[PDB]
């Protein structure tokens, strides 16, 4: 019954940087607000209550601020182990405690490169029926890639997946994996098989490529 | 050392009935309150309710009120969770967290967190196969036909120590199952100036823990 808003909905920033995030009460809820860390794939995690109080074994560079309708969230220095979703909480308007949208923190960092790999499907997997070739990128930035299969240079399409990681904590760089599935007919009638990475740090599409024999 | 433990993951049909669990550990069950919420994929957090385990007293949102029962057993210092006809809605995350209420009140442990899976699919373990390529090697590890997404990769040298340049990939859905993978570098040095010709890939599951060699070329 109580409406929290929360600003901006997302946002990058770079490592040094101040972060700024408001959550906004939709009536006086005093002092009765709390802010929440959730990183990626884990549980959330308190860090402001009563508004401004740190909770012990948070970093000093998170701070809060406000009372009544409006409050602020603040890192001072953001931090590349940062990257997260911030929630707040009211805990005034009992029941229901209602939480904020979230707001997504980014860190900026500078464009790098991607180190590709290529693997064939284990003769293990063949046996069974199924053959599944893939392809890694590691530690490149922006999160923007384009991952490309060819078959004897004939273009695949919906007959692969992908999946990217988190930020790296120390370098701000992202990895991805894509895996290129065949029925172990298709596989041995074809010879050549290829991925190419398109990245706004490589100048030029890049290729990697294995033939069926060797 | 204050710590919640919650349940493992679960898969269910559409009509099943189910509950989880939260252990408590480290302070008195009973002086603080235990709170359920819930996370759909990929959205955000939603308060559930709560129990004082002191006297049972509840208290449900009414979003969920009826849907959905709150629990505890002061004795063994535990919460739960229950449903009686599980839906396709109910597919999410679920975490417990200690309330905090004496004055402002705040939510500040949480446990790790429970996986609910409704779907007409039924359960199954992973399946392992192996990565090779064709100044530092990669090597991999594939999982391929498990249910439900909970999985944890490890790797261990041929003595048994510990690798510690892995990487970890989300998984993938297609038909009902999930796939996934994992990549380690070592030195080149290292392997050429080694009598080693493996190593051991490693995955945790809810129905089966599998492990499976991995040779260097
Ligand atoms: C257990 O083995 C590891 C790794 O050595 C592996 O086995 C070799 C034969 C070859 O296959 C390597 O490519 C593998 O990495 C040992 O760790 C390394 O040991 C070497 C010894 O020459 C050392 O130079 C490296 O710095 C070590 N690297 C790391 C990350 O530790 C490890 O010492 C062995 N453990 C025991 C208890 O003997």
């Amino acid at each position: 019954d109580i409406q929290m808003t929360q600003s901006p909905s997302s946002l990058s920033a770079s490592v040094g940087d101040r972060v700024t995030i408001t959550c906004r009460a939709s009536q006086s809820i005093s002092s009765y607000l709390n802010w929440y860390q959730q990183k990626p794939g884990k549980a959330p995690k308190l860090l402001i209550y009563a508004a401004s109080s740190l909770q012990s074994g948070v970093p000093s560079r998170f701070s809060g601020s406000g009372s009544g309708t409006d409050f602020t969230l603040t890192i001072s220095s953001l931090q590349p182990e940062d990257f997260a979703t911030y929630y707040c909480q009211q805990s005034y308007s009992t029941p229901p405690h209602t939480f904020g949208q979230g707001t997504k923190v980014e860190i900026k960092r500078t464009v790098a490169a991607p180190s590709v790999f290529i693997f064939p499907p284990s003769d293990e997997q063949l046996k069974s029926g199924t053959a599944s070739v893939v392809c890694l990128l590691n530690n490149f930035y922006p999160r923007e890639a384009k991952v490309q299969w060819k078959v004897d240079n004939a273009l695949q399409s919906g007959n692969s997946q992908e999946s990217v990681t988190e930020q790296d904590s120390k370098d701000s760089t992202y990895s991805l994996s894509s895996t290129l599935t065949l029925s172990k007919a298709d596989y041995e009638k074809h010879k050549v098989y290829a991925c190419e990475v398109t990245h706004q740090g490589l100048s030029s599409p890049v290729t990697k490529s294995f033939n069926r024999g060797e | 050392e204050v710590q919640l433990v919650q349940s493992g993951a679960e898969v269910k049909k559409p009509g099943e009935s189910l509950r989880i669990s939260c252990k408590g550990s480290g302070y008195s069950f009973t002086s603080y309150w235990i709170t359920w919420v819930r996370q759909m994929p990929g959205k955000g957090l939603e308060w559930m309710g709560r129990i004082d385990p002191s006297d049972s007293y509840t208290n449900y949102s009414p979003s969920f009120q009826g849907h959905v029962t709150i629990s505890a057993d002061k004795s063994i210092s535990t919460a739960y969770l229950q449903w009686s006809s599980l839906k396709a809605s109910d597919t999410a995350m679920y975490y417990c967290a200690r309330e905090q209420w004496l004055g402002i009140k705040n939510f500040d442990y949480w446990g790790q967190g429970t996986l609910v899976t409704v779907s007409s699919g039924s359960a199954s373990a992973p399946t392992l196969f192996p990565l090779v390529s064709c100044s530092s090697v990669a090597v991999g590890c594939l999982a391929q036909d498990f249910l439900p997404d909970s999985i944890t990769f490890s790797w261990k040298y041929k003595n048994n120590s510990d690798i510690s340049s892995t990487r970890g990939f989300p998984s993938v859905l297609r038909g009902g199952k999930y796939a996934a993978t994992s990549q380690v570098l070592l030195p080149s040095k290292d392997v050429m100036q080694g009598t080693d010709e493996h190593v051991v890939c490693k995955v945790q599951h809810p129905n089966g823990n599998k492990e499976k060699n991995v040779p260097l070329p």
